[PDB]
C-alpha cells in the first residue's frame, strides 16, 4: 500500500535545515562579542559532590545489609540439623518398606484386621442368638395377659 | 553590535499563532492596512496586548485597568526597532524588576495640589446637681385697739389679738444633664501654582528611559 | 546583481584590512630582506651565487662549499665525530667531485680536500622567523593606532541654528567667499553658536605614538643585527639618543658573522682573501665622498 | 713553495684513507 | 592556543556545601574519606574474625555431619514413623472398631424398646 | 583476597603532597591563580573514593565465593547421607529399629484390643444381668 | 711551475685509479 | 718535460678506455 | 733538498698502503 | 731537476702498471 508517510512528512523540515544551516554568511553578520559563562570550579566541586555522597551514604549503610548477610548464614545454621532430620526420614521412607513392611506388618495387617473381623461376625451372630433367645421368652409367656 | 530586536519578538510571536499578512484568507492582503503587524502594533490591539502581557510582562499588571493598558502601550510602541540588552528573550528578566517599582503615576495625575482634610470629632458629657435648702420663720404681734363711741350711754370697747405663726420648709433638688456631641469637618482645598507643570513635565520622562538605562543595549 | 552595502562603519573593517594587511606585508617583507646581509667580499674569484647560498642559510640548511673542477660551487650538507665522504645529498649535475672529499676545517688549518659546511648560527636556540613573528604583531597594532589616530583627525566648523534658510545665506556669501564685515541680528547669532569640533585631544597624541612606531622598529632590528651601528660610532650619538644599549646591538651582529667563519677556513685553503664582511653601504655619494682618481669622473658624470 | 702545497695536499690524502680501514 | 570552550553543556548534579570557603569543605571532605576509610577497616577487622570463624565450619564440616547425625533423637523419629501414615490403617481401623461397638451398643438400646408395653400396672 | 592492610600508612595518603617546580612564566599555568591547584587536588584527591568501592566489591565477591561454596556442599551433602545410610543399615544398629518397631507397638495394640474386649464382654454381662431382671418383676 | 704541479696531481691520481682497477 | 705531460694524459685516457 | 725527499718518501709511502692492504 | 726525475719515475710506474 501507499501508507506510512511518517518518513515523509519530516522532508519539509529535513530540507529546511538543510537549507538555512549552511547558507548563512551572506544573510548574518559576524559581530558584537558575546559573553561565554562556563562553569568555574564551584560547578567541578558540584559536579562531584553529589557524586561521593550518593556513594558515601550507600557505603555507610554497607554494614546493616551486610548485618542482614551474615544473620542469615546463623539462620541456615540452626536451620540446619532441621533440615538434615528431613533428609533423613526421607530415605528411610524407602529403607524400612525392604525390612519389615514387605514382610511382618502384612502379616500384622491379616492377623490384627482379618481375625478380629471374624471375631466381630462371631460376635454378632452370638447377639442375634441372644436377641432371640430374649425374645424367646418374653414372646410366650407374657402374652397371655396382653 | 547587533542582538535581537523587539519588533521582531512580536511579530515572530504572533506569526506563532496563526496569523500571516501576505496570503491571509485567500486574497492578497499585503496593502491592507488592518492585516500587516506594524498597524497591530500601532494600535495596539487585544491581541499583541495579550502576547506582551504574556511574554514580557509574564508576572505583572499594574493597579488600574486603564492606567496599565497605557503604560503597556507607551512601553511597546516606544521599544518596537530598538534592541535588547541582555542576550536572549525570557532571560532579560531585568524588565520585570525595573517594572516592579511603585511609580504608579499614569493615571489621575492631581497634584494641583489638592489639599484633603478630615476632622473627626466625638464628645461625652455627664453632670450632676444636689440642691437642698431649708427655711425657719416664725412670727409675732399685737394688736392693742380702741374705739370710744358717743351718743347723744357711750360704748367703749378694747381688744387684743396675739397672733404668732411658726413656719419651715425644706426641699431638695436633683439634676442630671447627660450630653454627647459630635463633628465632622472636611476640606478640598486644590491650590495651581504655576510651576507645578514645570516639575510635572517628566514624570514619565524619567521611568521611561529607565528601560533604557537597564534593559536595552545603547549602542548602535 | 547582489548589492546591500552595510553603513558608513565600513571604515571600521576598513582599519582592521589596515591592520591586517600591513602585519603580513611587514612580516614578509622583513624576510623578503633578511637573506641578504653579510655579502663578503662579493665574488673576489669564487664561483658562488652569494644570493642564493644566503638563502639557503636562512632556512637553516647547512651548505657545504668545496670544489667541482677548482672552482667553490655550492653543495648542501645535511664531542665531535669526522665527516670525509661525499654521503651528503648534492645539488650539481656532473660536476660532483667523485673522489676524496674532506671537511676543512680540524683536520689540520690549510691542508685537507674542500668541503666546509657552514652554519647559520654558530649554536641554534630560537629560529628568528619567530621574532619576526614577535614583533610584527606588536608592530601591527601600533600602525592601527596610527592610523585609526589620522583617520579621525579631521575637523569640522559647526554652525547651529533653526533650520530654514536663516544661517544658509550668512556662510555662503560670507565665510567661504572669504568675506570679512559680515552683519548679523542681535539675536545672539554667533554669541558661541557657531562652534568648532576640534580634535586637539588627537594631535599631541599623534607625534609620540610615530616615536614609539619608530623605536620599536628599531628595537626589532637591533635583535637581528641589522643596525645604524658604525656610522652611530662615527657621528657621536653614541648611547641614549639612539636608545639602543650598542653592546647589544654590536653583540647580535656579530654572532651571524661568527657563523659564516668556515668561509675563513675554505679561503685559508685555496689561497685567497674572504672575510664575511657586514653591508651597511648605499652609493653614489657615498662611492663619490670616498674618492672625490679622475676616471671615477668619467664613470658617474 | 708550489710543491710544498701540493705534498700537504697528499699527506692529507693518504691520512684520511690510511684511517678508512685503520686499526685506529 | 586561542583557548575556547567547546562544550558548553548541562548538568545534573547537586550542591549546598556547609562551608565557609572552598577550602574549608576540602577539609571536610578530607575528615569525610578518613571517618569512612575508617569504618571500611573495621568491617576488615570484622570480617577476618568471621572468615576465622566460618571457614573453620566449612572445613570442619563432614566430621561434624558424622557427629551430630548421631545424636540419639533417632528413636523419636523412628517412633514418628511408625506413627506415620504407614500406622493408620490400624488406626482407622480400630476407630472403625470402636465406631462398631457403638453401634452395637444403641443397637441394644434399639431393642430395649419393645420391652416398656404394659410396665405401669 | 582480605587483607586488613593497617590503618596508619592509609591516612597520611591524603595528607602528602610531593610539591614539584613548576616553573612561573609559562603557559603551563598561565594566569597562575589559585585555580588550577584546586582542581588538580580535588581530582586527585577523589581517588580513593573509588579505591574503598572497589574494596566493596573485594567484599561481595567473597561472599559470592562463600554461599557459593557452601551451595555445591549442600548439594553434596545427601551423597554423604546416602552411604551413611548404608552404614546405618549394614552394621548391627538395625536392632534399634526391627525391635523398637516390633515390639512395644505390636504389644500395644493386642494388649489395647484385648483390654476393651474384655471390658465389652464385661459390659454385655452386665447388660445380660440388667435384661434378665426386669422382666421376672410382674408376676 | 703550477701546471707541473698539476701535471704531477693528474698522474698520481691516474695511478690511484690504476691501482683500483687492477689489485696490485 | 711538456712531453711527459702529453705522454701523461694518453695514458690516462688509455687507463680510461679500460 | 729535504723536501725532494720528503716528496719521495711520501710516494712510496702512497705507493705501499695503495698497493698492500686496500684499494681505499 | 729532481721534481723532473719523481715524474719520470712516476710515468715509469704508471707504465709498469698498465
Amino acid at each position: 500500500e501507499n501508507d506510512f508517510k511518517y518518513f515523509d512528512d519530516i522532508r519539509p523540515f529535513l530540507d529546511e535545515i538543510y537549507k538555512t544551516r549552511e547558507r548563512y554568511t551572506p544573510f548574518y553578520d559576524d559581530r558584537a562579542d558575546y559573553n561565554t559563562n562556563s562553569k568555574s570550579y564551584y560547578d567541578y566541586i558540584s559536579r562531584l559532590s553529589k557524586l561521593i555522597e550518593v556513594l558515601a551514604r550507600r557505603i555507610w549503610d554497607y554494614d546493616n545489609e551486610l548485618k542482614k548477610r551474615f544473620k542469615n548464614w546463623d539462620d541456615l545454621m540452626k536451620a540446619f540439623p532441621e533440615q538434615a532430620k528431613d533428609l533423613f526420614r526421607g530415605w528411610l521412607n524407602d529403607g524400612t518398606i525392604d525390612s519389615i513392611i514387605h514382610d511382618e506388618f502384612k502379616k500384622y495387617s491379616a492377623g490384627l484386621t482379618s481375625a478380629f473381623a471374624l471375631f466381630k461376625v462371631t460376635e454378632m451372630k452370638q447377639m442375634n442368638d441372644f436377641k432371640s433367645e430374649v425374645k424367646d421368652l418374653i414372646k410366650d409367656i407374657d402374652r397371655f395377659v396382653n | 553590535r547587533y542582538t535581537m530586536t523587539l519588533y521582531d519578538f512580536i511579530k515572530s510571536e504572533l506569526i506563532k499563532k496563526g496569523f500571516n499578512e501576505f496570503v491571509n484568507d485567500n486574497k492578497l492582503t499585503f496593502y491592507d492596512d488592518e492585516f500587516q503587524f506594524m498597524q497591530k502594533m500601532l494600535k495596539f490591539d487585544k491581541d499583541v496586548l495579550a502576547i506582551v502581557n504574556e511574554k514580557v510582562f509574564k508576572g505583572f499588571s499594574l493597579k488600574d485597568e486603564l492606567s496599565d493598558l497605557l503604560f503597556k502601550k507607551s512601553f511597546t510602541i516606544h521599544f518596537l526597532d530598538r534592541e535588547i540588552n541582555r542576550q536572549t528573550v525570557e532571560a532579560f528578566g531585568m524588565q520585570v524588576i525595573t517594572v516592579c517599582i511603585t511609580h504608579e503615576d499614569y493615571l489621575n495625575v492631581v497634584y494641583s495640589s489638592s489639599e484633603v482634610e478630615k476632622y473627626l470629632q466625638s464628645q461625652g458629657f455627664t453632670e450632676h446637681n444636689e440642691d437642698t435648702t431649708s427655711n425657719t420663720d416664725e412670727t409675732s404681734n399685737q394688736n392693742a385697739t380702741s374705739l370710744d363711741n358717743s351718743t347723744g350711754n357711750n360704748t367703749i370697747d378694747n381688744g387684743k389679738t396675739v397672733n404668732k405663726s411658726s413656719n419651715e420648709s425644706n426641699q431638695n433638688a436633683k439634676r442630671n444633664q447627660n450630653q454627647k456631641g459630635n463633628a465632622k469637618g472636611t476640606q478640598f482645598t486644590k491650590q495651581y501654582l504655576i510651576d507645578n507643570i514645570d516639575k510635572a513635565y517628566d514624570l514619565r520622562k524619567k521611568i521611561l528611559n529607565e528601560f533604557d538605562k537597564k534593559c536595552f543595549l545603547q549602542i548602535w | 546583481r547582489g548589492l546591500n552595502v552595510e553603513l558608513s562603519k565600513e571604515i571600521s573593517k576598513r582599519v582592521v584590512e589596515h591592520r591586517n594587511r600591513f602585519k603580513r606585508l611587514m612580516f614578509n617583507r622583513y624576510l623578503e630582506f633578511l637573506p641578504l646581509l653579510i655579502n663578503y667580499t662579493n665574488r673576489d674569484t669564487v664561483g658562488i651565487d652569494f644570493i642564493q647560498l644566503e638563502s639557503a642559510l636562512r632556512q637553516n640548511i647547512n651548505v657545504v662549499v668545496g670544489e667541482a673542477r677548482n672552482k667553490q660551487i655550492m653543495i648542501l650538507g645535511y664531542q665531535k665525530r669526522l665527516t670525509k665522504e661525499d654521503i651528503y645529498f648534492i645539488v650539481p649535475d656532473y660536476l660532483i667531485p667523485d673522489d676524496c672529499l674532506q671537511i676543512h676545517k680540524l683536520y689540520d688549518n690549510c691542508m685537507s680536500g674542500n668541503f666546509v659546511v657552514m652554519q647559520n648560527k654558530p649554536i641554534q636556540y630560537n629560529s628568528d622567523i619567530e621574532i619576526i613573528e614577535h614583533y610584527t604583531d606588536e608592530l601591527a597594532e601600533v600602525a592601527l593606532s596610527r592610523f585609526s589616530l589620522i583617520m579621525q583627525a579631521k575637523f569640522s566648523k559647526i554652525f547651529k541654528s533653526e533650520i530654514n534658510d536663516e544661517s544658509i545665506n550668512q556662510l555662503v556669501s560670507e565665510i567661504y567667499n572669504g568675506a570679512p564685515f559680515v552683519k548679523m541680528s542681535p539675536m545672539f547669532n554667533a554669541d558661541d553658536d557657531i562652534i568648532d569640533l576640534t580634535s586637539n585631544s588627537v594631535i599631541p597624541a599623534l607625534t609620540e605614538m610615530k616615536r614609539e612606531y619608530q623605536n620599536k622598529i628599531s628595537e626589532l632590528s637591533n635583535y637581528l643585527g641589522i643596525n645604524s651601528l658604525a656610522v652611530d660610532k662615527e657621528s657621536g650619538v653614541s648611547d641614549e639618543e639612539a636608545k639602543s644599549n650598542r653592546g647589544f646591538t654590536t653583540s647580535n651582529s656579530n654572532i651571524y658573522l661568527k657563523g659564516r667563519e668556515p668561509i675563513t677556513f675554505l679561503s685559508k685553503r685555496y689561497g685567497l682573501d674572504i672575510k664575511p664582511y657586514y653591508d651597511d653601504e648605499t652609493t653614489s655619494k657615498i662611492s663619490m665622498v670616498d674618492t672625490l682618481k679622475d676616471e671615477s669622473s668619467d664613470i658617474n658624470g | 713553495v708550489v710543491l710544498e702545497q701540493r705534498i700537504a695536499s697528499l699527506e692529507q690524502q693518504v691520512t684520511t684513507f690510511l684511517s678508512s680501514q685503520m686499526q685506529q
